[PDB]
């Protein structure tokens, strides 16, 4: 399912 | 290509590119910063990771759309275009892996940096594994597993169970087990043990650290709810 | 660069790129299709417009973020990066304008195609005007105005007041008046007259055409509400 | 304000 979204610093 | 720009200017422009949602630019600036040859600070590591996560995330989403259309169809155009996107995605993963190998991991001696980079190595091999179908698919999967396992071993020796890097590593390794390695029971066991050990360590944390750790614990719980 | 791919394959891949939200690819495929030299059908014109609208829309959003940061600041990095984005945006606008000039407009003889392309010409000069500050800013504004005015003249002679192309042209020309030409009263008058004349022609339409026209009429009303 | 959004075929 969800990995760490990781897209916002 | 960024060789003539100052390191500090590349970092400043990466932050501006993030604000402007220009993630390809952000990734190019952070690649240029890595190629200056100095180690990255915690904030700089996060900029590198955010930039490439956004670039490869758009590619993965496009690949999944095209792969679904291709599977429904079974002219050459859908396959050709899926292959084009797949090759571009592989190129970005190879670029990130190349930065890690030349020379971020070998110079990373503190647990926080070494775990961060080994988690990245596992993640980018995992993205390669998502599209792999040839004679190296097994080897790509083993490369992801090996990177994640080394990161896990370090994190368990050197970090508390609530550390956000440790938690995010465990989350992503559990996703690897569920989605890539066909090991849903290992995924569930890892997510449960990670959550329970973090819960028992929350009492040691400040309000701000508690917020950071519980956010990732909720992601572990969200996966456990979907998997059970 | 697309010279070796069949026209029909470029169109098919543009549609796949839209589904995959790969708008830079979509624009490159549609540029290749235009450069085959044949006129575009209604659906192909829409693919060309959607592709470039998404590409330039991302650039405009990034330029506005960077311009706002630059204005707050008043090192060279913010200005340099805003200039980089601005140059890229100008390059995309020049590419679209070049396709229109070589040779889409000159071969467009039906009102639906000619109005569509002249509206596009006005739009892409308008996007150039948004970033213009030099000695050609007046000339860029006049080029947008002239393209929109020729499209308006054709649309009023050849199309009913509910035609969606006519309505979208009037909407965008009113935005030009309000945002570029410092003519808010002209913007409001054009939006009001366009809305009222469309309202009086709705009775002639099918259910599906009524839905198409009323959607754009609501955009005219939304602007009138913001402007008054 | 709003021009035609124009971003979906
Ligand atoms: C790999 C990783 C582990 C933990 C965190 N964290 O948020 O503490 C992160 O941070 C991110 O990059 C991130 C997490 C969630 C959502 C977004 Cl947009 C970014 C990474
Ligand atoms: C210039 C123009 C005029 C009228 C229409 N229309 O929808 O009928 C369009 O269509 C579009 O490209 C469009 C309109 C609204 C929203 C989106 Cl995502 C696309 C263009
Ligand atoms: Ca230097
Ligand atoms: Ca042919
Ligand atoms: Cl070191
Ligand atoms: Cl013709």
């Amino acid at each position: 399912a969800g990995s760490i979204p990781g897209r916002r610093s | 290509a960024m060789g003539s720009m100052e390191r500090a200017s590349l970092i400043q422009k990466a932050k501006l590119a993030e604000q402007a949602e220009r993630y390809e630019d952000m990734a190019a600036f952070m690649k240029g910063a890595v190629e200056k040859g100095e180690e990255l600070s915690c904030e700089e590591r996060n900029l590198l990771s955010v930039a490439y996560k956004n670039v490869v995330g758009g590619q993965r989403a496009a690949w999944r759309v095209l792969s679904s259309i291709e599977q429904k169809s079974n002219g050459p155009e859908v396959r050709e275009y899926r292959e084009k996107v797949e090759t571009e995605l592989q190129g970005v993963c190879d670029t990130v892996l190349g930065l890690l190998d030349s020379h971020l991991i070998k110079e990373a001696g503190d647990a926080e940096s070494r775990v961060f980079y080994l988690k990245m190595k596992g993640d980018y091999y995992r993205y390669l594994a998502e599209v792999a179908t040839g004679d190296d698919k097994k080897r790509i999967i083993d490369s992801a597993r090996s990177a994640y396992q080394e990161a896990m071993d370090i994190s368990k020796k050197e970090m508390p169970p609530t550390n956000p890097i440790r938690l995010g590593l465990a989350l992503n390794f559990s996703v690897f087990h569920y989605e890539i390695a066909n090991s849903p029971e290992e995924a569930i066991s890892l997510a449960k043990t990670t959550f329970d050990e973090a819960m028992a360590d929350l009492h040691t944390l400040s309000e701000d650290s508690y917020k950071d750790s519980t956010l990732i614990m909720q992601l572990l719980r969200d996966n456990l709810t979907l998997w059970t």
